[PDB]
RNA sequence: UGCUGAAAGCAUCUAAGCACGAAACUUGCCCCGAGAUGAGUUCUCCCUGACUCCUUGAGAGUCCUGAAGGAACGUUGAAGA
RNA sequence: CGAUGUCGGCUCAUCACAUCCUGGGGCUGAAGUAGGUCCCAAGGGUAUGGCUGUUCGCCAUUUAAAGUGGUACGCGAGCUG
RNA sequence: GUGAAGAGGGAAACAACCCAGACCGCCAGCUAAGGUCCCAAAGUCAUGGUUAAGUGGGAAACGAUGUGGGAAGGCCCAGAC
């Protein structure tokens, strides 16, 4: 008896809304990657993209706790010569607040094809208002 | 100021501070004694 | 805001002072507005203008209905400028070269002279190896172009031959001289880029 | 913990308001708003001003200290309002007052004109001498630091702006 | 460098708070840049036909139409191996 | 060791900062000028000759300065020898 | 003792370290060393503390009213700092 495998054309897909306002980024980060990869789910299977579709509004007011708003850095490479460009939390919100909570889930998800498009589901946002009214969104927390 | 990774209080009007971590001693009769880290 | 212009060779002007000052001759042609973008429909406030004319039939039908669209007639290509905020314009407006009656310097930019594939000694400025003292065919080559082991690679914007000009490049701040507009045109003191009939785009200075 | 322990008296004609922690001091000379901590905690208990501690909370006593002497400073405020005495030694040096925006002539080869933030009242007694007044203690403290900043006491003259209080450190040349 | 200021009846640039402060940092200047697969906006333009077959498929087809535009070709260029 | 061409020059560089100049600062045995030292700072800049294979070095004359190091004592399928 | 001549699990990757010695098959269960927020199997377990340094997650002599937990001493309402 072979055991279930979860087919693409059956999977079931949800839609959730996260409002990130005050949650720490971490704890909201590894909840949203427990889902977006679809580890809830009793028909979990590791090479099908089981999970679910994940609004996050408010991503600017994610809180981080002790010095890290000025002491965490965004290193990264331009690919050139000696180019090192780095930038701070507050810097990150500052200029790109979606890049904040894409990056700590980024890190968390798998490598590779189905870790992609595992992060395609997820959708950050800086403000409150969402355009994917049409999907019935649920709350999650 | 002196930089000295052993500040020590020199004079009797030295003074040891812990200004944003590090440690100074600020001094009101002599400005040579005003001196960081350690 | 802006304004677009065909280059038409250099001269100088003599002032009676007792110098000449070495002029480029800007023709510049009533520059229509053909499309004015708003923050409602676009994100950003702009115009789009045009200038000169095409023909009737090299013209083709998408860009003869967008000129259909303001009256105007199909000036030969189109240009579009940001908008100042206390500055507005309206579509099927001619701007003259008046605009630069007033003001003392500008930015003509415009696509440079193309000189091909060129050398690193050309494009790079970098110098010639002894042209005898044993040199044995590597008189003009740009010689190194790495390290060794540790990088293992040549780095990225190394600068190596390929091609130099037909480039779009800022002469920033040159001194408008003569504003004629009764032939149309714009003297500014100094060259700027391009050839003999290029278009140009004449804007004035960010730097005041 | 022991500053705190010293009730603040408040004079009549001395409105106070606490919005949660949100302090308001209304008075004759200025109407002033103090956005507390949320360590302290603060009542109104008979005349004067309490000052305690959160339970929960580490540090209770420092901050709590703080608040006392913060609106025992506002309280003094608004009823006397608070005088800096800057003093302009050497010659040359000199200040003036057009407005809200002091005019000094100090050495210097440009006009160093500075505006005053606030509700500050600066005058010139003598053409040498700035005596600035207000309600708050940290703008006047500030604007003082800005005017003494533009040219602070050379230790060997004494040139420069100076507060009237300072003393100053002379040396001789070697 | 300071201001206000507890812990520590004082002092104290710091623990709450409030300011200054460099050719470094992010911008401002210039260039590229939507293969930015997260492939984004506008503006315009064009095509408004009959019928068969099947596993009733985002389907294999038949006649009939061929637009906007493009490519080719030519004459070529201060564009170019 | 069934071969990893090894000094110096030329060409082209690139990074570190333990900064030579430029910029910001504290103390002085800092009057000013000109310094001494230490702190921050790597953005850009940083000689040409004489002698010698020389790297160095010593001279000559400049320069705001004429930095110290890493890169197979960077760089011979790039040159020289 | 191990490797050599030993696979497997852990130590990110790692002959020689820790765990453990592969006769073959099985889409069964219990464990070892390591672990149990996500990458990645398992505690966002419970309880009582300690760290504010991103310590943990490189380094010494020395330097510090950082901050817990004790055990003694001072010497005072005739109010000691
Ligand atoms: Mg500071
Ligand atoms: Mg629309
Ligand atoms: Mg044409
Ligand atoms: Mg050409
Ligand atoms: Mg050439
Ligand atoms: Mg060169
Ligand atoms: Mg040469
Ligand atoms: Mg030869
Ligand atoms: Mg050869
Ligand atoms: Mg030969
Ligand atoms: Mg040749
Ligand atoms: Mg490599
Ligand atoms: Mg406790
Ligand atoms: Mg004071
Ligand atoms: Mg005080
Ligand atoms: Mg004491
Ligand atoms: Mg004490
Ligand atoms: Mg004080
Ligand atoms: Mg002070
Ligand atoms: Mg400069
Ligand atoms: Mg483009
Ligand atoms: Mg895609
Ligand atoms: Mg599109
Ligand atoms: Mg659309
Ligand atoms: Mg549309
Ligand atoms: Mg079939
Ligand atoms: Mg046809
Ligand atoms: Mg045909
Ligand atoms: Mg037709
Ligand atoms: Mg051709
Ligand atoms: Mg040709
Ligand atoms: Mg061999
Ligand atoms: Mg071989
Ligand atoms: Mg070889
Ligand atoms: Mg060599
Ligand atoms: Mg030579
Ligand atoms: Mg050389
Ligand atoms: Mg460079
Ligand atoms: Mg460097
Ligand atoms: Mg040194
Ligand atoms: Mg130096
Ligand atoms: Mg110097
Ligand atoms: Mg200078
Ligand atoms: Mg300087
Ligand atoms: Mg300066
Ligand atoms: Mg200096
Ligand atoms: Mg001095
Ligand atoms: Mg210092
Ligand atoms: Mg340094
Ligand atoms: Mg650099
Ligand atoms: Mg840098
Ligand atoms: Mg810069
Ligand atoms: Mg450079
Ligand atoms: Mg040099
Ligand atoms: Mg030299
Ligand atoms: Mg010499
Ligand atoms: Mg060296
Ligand atoms: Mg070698
Ligand atoms: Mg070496
Ligand atoms: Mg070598
Ligand atoms: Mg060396
Ligand atoms: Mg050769
Ligand atoms: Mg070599
Ligand atoms: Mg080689
Ligand atoms: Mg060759
Ligand atoms: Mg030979
Ligand atoms: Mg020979
Ligand atoms: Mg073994
Ligand atoms: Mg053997
Ligand atoms: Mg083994
Ligand atoms: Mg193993
Ligand atoms: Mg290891
Ligand atoms: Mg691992
Ligand atoms: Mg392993
Ligand atoms: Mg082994
Ligand atoms: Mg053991
Ligand atoms: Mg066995
Ligand atoms: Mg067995
Ligand atoms: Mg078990
Ligand atoms: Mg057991
Ligand atoms: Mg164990
Ligand atoms: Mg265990
Ligand atoms: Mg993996
Ligand atoms: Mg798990
Ligand atoms: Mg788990
Ligand atoms: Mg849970
Ligand atoms: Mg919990
Ligand atoms: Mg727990
Ligand atoms: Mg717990
Ligand atoms: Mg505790
Ligand atoms: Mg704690
Ligand atoms: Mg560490
Ligand atoms: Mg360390
Ligand atoms: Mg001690
Ligand atoms: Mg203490
Ligand atoms: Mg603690
Ligand atoms: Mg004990």
């Amino acid at each position: 008896m072979k055991t279930f495998t979860a087919k693409p054309e059956t999977v079931k897909r949800d839609w959730y809304v996260v409002d990130a306002t005050g949650k720490t980024l971490g704890r909201l980060a590894t909840e949203l990657a427990r889902r977006l990869r679809g580890k809830h789910k009793a028909e979990y299977t590791p090479h099908v993209d089981t999970g679910d579709y994940i609004i996050v509004l408010n991503a600017d007011k994610v809180a981080v706790t002790g010095n890290k708003r000025t002491d965490k850095v965004y290193y990264h490479h331009t690919g050139h010569i000696g180019g090192i460009k780095q930038a701070t939390f507050e810097e990150m919100i500052a200029r790109r607040p979606e890049r904040v909570i894409e990056i700590a889930v980024k890190g968390m998800l798998p490598k590779g094809p189905l870790g992609r498009a595992m992060f395609r589901k997820l959708k950050v946002y800086a403000g409150n208002e969402h355009n994917h009214a049409a999907q019935q969104p649920q709350v999650l927390d | 100021m002196k930089v000295r990774a052993s500040v020590k209080k020199l004079c009797r009007n030295c003074k040891i501070v812990k200004r944003d971590g590090v440690i100074r001693v600020i001094c009101s009769a002599e400005p040579k004694h005003k001196q960081r880290q350690g | 805001i802006g304004l677009v212009g065909k280059k038409v060779g250099m001269t100088r002007i003599f002032t009676e002072d007792g110098v000449s000052i070495p002029v480029t001759v800007i023709e510049v042609e009533a520059n229509r507005v053909t499309q004015v973008k708003d923050l409602a429909n676009d994100g950003y406030r702009a115009i789009q203008v045009t200038t000169g004319a095409k023909k009737a039939n090299r013209v083709t039908k998408p860009e003869a209905g967008h000129f259909a669209k303001a009256g105007v007639e199909a000036g030969r290509g189109l240009w579009e400028f940001r908008l100042a905020e206390g500055e507005e314009f309206t579509v099927g407006q001619s701007i003259s070269v008046e605009l630069f009656a007033d003001v003392k310097k500008v930015d003509v930019t415009g696509t440079s002279k193309g000189k091909g594939f060129a050398g690193t000694v050309k494009r790079w400025n970098f110098r010639t190896q002894d042209a005898t003292h044993g040199n044995s065919l590597s008189h003009r080559v740009p010689g190194s172009i790495g390290q060794n082991q540790t990088p293992g690679k040549v780095f990225k914007g190394k600068k190596m031959a390929g091609q130099m000009g037909n480039e779009r490049v800022t002469v920033q701040s040159l001194d408008v001289v003569r504003v004629d507009a009764e032939r149309n045109l714009l003297l500014v003191k100094g060259a700027v880029p391009g050839a003999t009939g290029s278009d140009l785009i004449v804007k004035p200075a960010v730097k005041a | 913990s022991r500053v705190a322990k010293a009730p603040v008296v408040v004079p009549a004609g001395v409105d106070v308001k606490i919005n949660g922690q949100v302090i308001t001091i209304k008075g004759k000379n200025g109407e002033l708003t103090r956005t507390l901590n949320d360590a302290v905690e603060v009542k109104h208990a008979d005349n004067t001003l309490t000052f305690g501690p959160r339970d929960g909370y580490a540090d209770g006593w420092a901050q709590a200290g703080t608040a006392r002497a913060l609106l025992n400073s506002m309280v003094i405020g608004v009823t006397e309002g608070f005088t800096k005495k800057l003093q302009l030694v050497g010659v040359g040096y000199r200040a003036a007052v057009k407005g809200n925006v002091i005019n000094l002539s100090l050495g210097f080869s440009h006009p160093v004109d500075h505006q005053l933030p606030a509700g500050i009242t600066a005058e010139c007694p003598t053409q040498t001498e700035i005596v600035l007044k207000g309600a708050d203690k940290q703008v006047i403290g500030q604007v003082a630091a800005d005017l003494r900043a533009y040219r602070r006491p050379e230790p060997y003259k004494g040139k420069g702006v100076r507060y009237a209080d300072e003393v100053v450190r002379t040396k001789e040349a070697k």
